[PDB]
């Protein structure tokens, strides 16, 4: 949407910012949901272009086929390289919902 | 316990909560926007895993992680407001 | 049964967050066959109308689109006498992240803003383009005649 040089330009506040020093799972429904199966994400795979997340099995089934686009925002998915596993998101999910 | 989520919601660079979380797409590692943008001003390597970004302008490979920001705001109630207050204090002192 | 699982989740989602002016659900305990209702959008000449649709989900939903058609007759350049709907996302532009909620909302937007340069009923598209007054008049008339 905006030029790159605008998107990542830091404000005067941001050029001097200092760290921010370090409830119910029910309210996180939308954030942890797979847009395809509508269930909580498993084996999360994330698109490099748009950072949209899907269950591994879900996005693989979708891509084949397909149209080779992100199911959420329609952006092109040029290749197999366009997706990558997101183990850190799985671990966050696991801490939110322990087994 | 909010403390238990720290590893998955803090910045590897500044060690604080992720603020405007921003992801290096090639290796999917996430940092504060300011932290990673400023790091990239004189490096092409992911600060966490050392993977080198292949573009001349490393900013091309950054994406804001809006989903993660929303999760963090719900896991750390008050954070959204504390950072807005922090910014307000800066501008009030300089304006 | 992944399709059935997906359909059930949608049903639960609809109960929690219903689309404005629309409803949908199974006809007589066949999960793969639903009826929907769309109230005529306020902005449009379908205002006051109650419009019924039939929905048939395929066995590999949501990876193939559902078949969605009007059972209530309606005067519209993108909906024909069979109740077939010319809407990108129902065919060429379907995505497995779409849901019935989203489809109904798109149909409402279509009722508010027709696409005469992609019709199903030429004469209606012609009339919509060249004489809006007449299109509105007949739309309203059909709404009173058929959309009780
Ligand atoms: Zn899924
Ligand atoms: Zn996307
Ligand atoms: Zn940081
Ligand atoms: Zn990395």
């Amino acid at each position: 949407t905006q030029p790159l040089s605008k998107t990542w330009e830091l404000s005067l506040y941001e050029l001097q910012r200092t760290p921010q020093e370090a409830v119910s799972p029910r309210s996180l429904h939308s954030e942890l949901m797979c847009p395809i199966c509508l269930d909580m994400l498993k084996n999360t795979m994330t698109t490099k272009e748009c950072l949209h997340r899907f269950c591994a099995d879900c996005i693989i089934t979708a891509l084949r086929s397909g149209n080779k686009e992100c199911p959420t925002c329609r952006k092109k998915l040029v290749s197999k390289r366009s997706l990558r596993p997101d183990p850190n998101f799985d671990a966050l999910i696991s801490k939110i919902y322990p087994s | 316990l909010v403390k238990d989520f720290n590893p998955y919601i803090t910045c590897y660079i500044c060690k604080g909560y992720l603020i405007k979380p921003t992801t290096v797409t090639e290796c999917l590692h996430t940092f504060c926007k300011t932290c990673i943008v400023q790091h990239f001003e004189d490096s092409n390597d992911c600060p966490r895993c050392g993977n080198q970004v292949h573009e001349t302008n490393p900013l091309e490979m950054l994406r804001l992680d809006n989903t993660l920001e929303e999760i963090i705001f719900k896991l750390v109630p008050g954070l959204r407001e504390q950072e807005l207050e922090r910014e307000s204090e800066f501008w009030k002192k300089n304006k | 049964g992944s399709a059935l699982k997906r359909i059930n989740k949608e049903l639960s989602d609809l109960a929690r967050d219903p689309p404005a002016q629309c409803s949908a659900g199974p006809v007589g305990d066949d999960m793969f066959h639903w009826q929907a209702t769309i109230m005529g959008p306020n902005d449009s000449p379908y205002q006051g109308g109650v419009f019924f649709l039939t929905i048939h989900f395929p066995t590999d939903y949501p990876f193939k689109p559902p078949k969605v058609a009007f059972t209530t007759r309606i005067y519209h350049p993108n909906i024909n006498s069979n109740g077939s709907i010319c809407l990108d996302i129902l065919r060429s532009q379907w995505s497995p992240a779409l849901t019935i909620s989203k489809v109904l909302l798109s149909i409402c937007s279509l009722l508010c803003d027709p696409n005469p340069d992609d019709p199903l009923v030429p004469e209606i598209a012609r009339i919509y383009k060249t004489d809006r007054d007449k299109y509105n008049r007949i739309s309203r008339e059909w709404t009173q005649k058929y959309a009780m």
